DNA sequence: AACCCTAACCCTAACCCTAACCCTAACCCTAACCCTAACCCTAACCCTAACCCTAACCCTAACCCTAACCCTAACCCTAACCCTAACCCT
DNA sequence: GGGTTAGGGTTAGGGTTAGGGTTAGGGTTAGGGTTAGGGTTAGGGTTAGGGTTAGGGTTAGGGTTAGGGTTAGGGTTAGGGTTAGGGTTA
């Protein structure tokens, strides 16, 4: 499951920061491996919705200057 | 001698016209009677639902920063609301493409 | 007199760049062997009972063109309703 | 060489990121305009008319092909076959 | 002339009242005028047929406010019944 | 009693004409009914629509004849086309 | 006001054409209509009515049943490739269509 | 009966013979819930349109009639029954 | 017992050449009397309609099952799985 | 519609992988034969609560009302997204 | 290869009144759904069989996944040499 990972970025060597994507991307090795922390490993990418508090921008001025 | 002769917002608080529903309801041949309260809810229904697909036209035109409804974006809004795809699944809106999906066989997976 | 070329387009020009361009819109990646040749020929209906209705559109109104108007009203016997070119 | 498996995913996002037409007019007016001569002749034809008919024969097209594909992705096959079309134009109802 | 144009006016109130600062295009114009009009035919055609099967001819607010529940969906269709509802009650209380 | 209006008589007597010592049976004259009135909305429906189309408002013999060609397929729209022209041509020859 | 001559036999048809015209004005269709439109309305409607009656009984024989039964009117239809392609928006009841079980769906063939 | 006690009415070897019909000679193992949930979701829609029909009409029962003219509404000219 | 290939054929036959109702008539009005009152209580069921509703059940499960099978054929299997019910729908156009 | 230019994008043709198709091996999923043992409605027998006609009077149905307002692309114009030089990593 | 600063170029945005169809209530009054004595149709109980439906067991009993022939379908070719676009009128 790291190795399929691993090649996903080009690289046909098992570095820590592989596993740690392997590791946090199944279900069930996430479930069993819950507590443990890789180092060097890092967070997966991911954001987050809800960051733009303006969303709709409307005109709050006018066409006529 | 008559009043003041106020109204509400125009006649009954829609923008959508109320003269033309009602004399294109009665001379289509649809009914030899037609009734004075009844083109009100047909434009109301059909002012909010225009109003609905213009937000979403618009939610969906300015995600590539272009203030402006083109029929790209009114077909990417129609085809992604679940209420609006089976009302509108006969239509095909033209100069529109479809939607951006790949199966995931296709790609190269393991 | 007159040109030789009188085969007025036997079911042609849609081939290699055209039908995989069109298919490749949709989601098809590759293309087998047959594929094509009847391709020509599930379009061929779709003009056959289709014009024809605006032909006998055309002729309950003694004209001679088919407008833009005409066209709307047959894809819709069918259930094919265009916005845009019709209007 | 480019290895093959991206070029094809490649052209599909940037014709599906693009609005613009693949088949031609005047072929397909002459084709719409034989058709309309088996019928009875002395015919003419407009631009929105020959318009909107491109337009529904590549919805159509579109919609056939996708069809076709969701139908024989779904038998272990990434390629489809020329009864596929015929298998869905049955189930469509289209004869 | 006998009256038949467009909807272009009460569409971009419409939206310059749902969306200020914005507008609508070429073809968008004439997809919105093709949609109404079909919607048009959709609605009070089935209203027709109601009042007919019941040995009537009389189509008032209700046999509109019956044919939304038939067309529309779900959330739609009572959003549209509860504007239509609160619309009629405006006009009839001035 | 309000009585309710069906086609039964005329049904009868088309199918002693068709075919003798023949008749309906139970459900069969309540499928014969659902089928005309299902057909007599069907064509009568789309005269009214071709001549609001054309600004008009006269449904003619023309008007039903043309419908023929759009609801009957192929060689049944023809003979229907020919039935109807030798009716009207008889009715127009003596009244 | 004199004679008998009444307007469901005033054309040539077995559908009554003074009466399945009084049916025509009862849709909301258009007003003016030609004195050719009910002559056209009871020929070409009448046709298909006909069509369906005369096959279910000739389905009949090879199920020794003689008359129309509603088993055998969906099968009318679909005895000839002009009734079956004409109608779209028909379901009889019963049924019992033809078993197609052709060459190919017999062992290979 | 208005618990799940009606809702599984379609059986295992009564839906054999209903296939054969039609064709099929081989089913399966999850069809017996799949063909239940499908039949319910159209079932479900069907009567919603004839209670939306006699709610227009001011009734309470479901005639025929209605349950024809919402099955010609949404696509299926069914006859025999009403008219 | 032994498996066949005769039977099969025979019942199928059989049941084609028979116009018999196979679905029971008081499981179906109670189901669909429970369907009713999950929206409005109070409601009665008839006859004729009742019948109408399993005539039309009855002509949708036979075409789906006929679809079913037509699709599974193709692809070199005798029997259908629970996923071609389900791709015969969405290909029909009846959930997306 | 058929009537001389345009003049640069657009449509055939070649070698080498991935992919389509057949043959086995062996577990594992799937139809009925006479034993299973309560079991199961629908066919008969009643006995229930306001829906159908019912329609004489009662209080609204849009009809012609003829005076307001709205109004619409052009107005001659301006409000957004332009399209070549300039330009973020492939 | 795509977003972006300069630059117009069609293409959006706001009244201006011009006025002409278009909908709107009392003066009516209306005949259908309730609300009205008979006549109807669906729903709750009752009883006994007989054909329909849950269940093991069994059968070695018939569809079904890893290797490995090929033949068949992709990317470049790179000119080049035929066709597809856009501006002319009469």
């Amino acid at each position: 499951l790291a190795g399929n990972a691993a090649r996903d970025n080009k690289k046909t060597r098992i570095i820590p920061r592989h596993l740690q994507l392997a590791i946090r991307n199944d279900e069930e090795l996430n479930k069993l491996l819950g507590r443990v922390t890789i180092a060097q490993g890092g967070v997966l990418p991911n954001i987050q919705a809800v960051l733009l508090p303006k969303k709709t921008e409307s005109h709050h001025k006018a066409k006529g200057k | 001698a008559r009043a003041k002769a106020k109204t509400r917002s125009s006649r009954a608080g829609l923008q959508f016209p109320v003269g033309r529903v009602h004399r294109l309801l009665r001379k289509g041949n649809y009914s030899e009677r037609v009734g004075a309260g009844a083109p009100v809810y047909l434009a109301a229904v059909l002012e909010y639902l225009t109003a609905e697909i213009l937000e979403l036209a618009g939610n969906a035109a300015r995600d590539n920063k272009k203030t402006r409804i083109i029929p790209r974006h009114l077909q990417l809004a129609i085809r992604n609301d679940e209420e609006l795809n089976k009302l509108l699944g006969r239509v095909t809106i033209a100069q529109g493409g479809v939607l951006p999906n790949i199966q995931a066989v296709l790609l190269p997976k393991k | 007199k007159r040109h030789r070329k009188v085969l007025r387009d036997n079911i042609q020009g849609i081939t290699k760049p055209a039908i995989r361009r069109l298919a490749r819109r949709g989601g098809v990646k590759r293309i087998s062997g047959l594929i094509y040749e009847e391709t020509r020929g599930v379009l061929k209906v779709f003009l056959e009972n289709v014009i024809r209705d605006a032909v006998t559109y055309t002729e309950h109104a003694k004209r001679k063109t088919v407008t833009a108007m005409d066209v709307v009203y047959a894809l819709k016997r069918q259930g094919r309703t265009l916005y845009g070119f019709g209007g | 060489r480019y290895r093959p498996g991206t070029v094809a995913l490649r052209e599909i996002r940037r014709y599906q990121k693009s609005t613009e037409l693949l088949i031609r007019k005047l072929p397909f007016q002459r084709l719409v305009r034989e058709i309309a001569q088996d019928f009875k002749t002395d015919l003419r034809f407009q631009s929105s008319a020959v318009m909107a008919l491109q337009e529904a024969c590549e919805a159509y097209l579109v919609g056939l092909f996708e069809d076709t594909n969701l139908c024989a992705i779904h038998a272990k096959r990434v390629t489809i076959m020329p009864k596929d079309i015929q298998l869905a134009r049955r189930i469509r109802g289209e004869r | 002339r006998s009256r038949k144009e467009s909807y272009s006016v009460y569409v971009y109130k419409v939206l310059k009242q749902v969306h200020p600062d914005t507008g609508i295009s070429s073809k968008a114009m004439g997809i919105m005028n093709s949609f109404v009009n079909d919607i048009f035919e959709r609605i009070a055609g089935e209203a027709s047929r109601l009042a007919h099967y019941n040995k009537r001819s009389t189509i008032t607010s209700r046999e509109i406010q019956t044919a939304v529940r038939l067309l529309l969906p779900g959330e739609l269709a009572k959003h549209a019944v509860s504007e239509g509802t609160k619309a009629v009650t405006k006009y009839t209380s001035a």
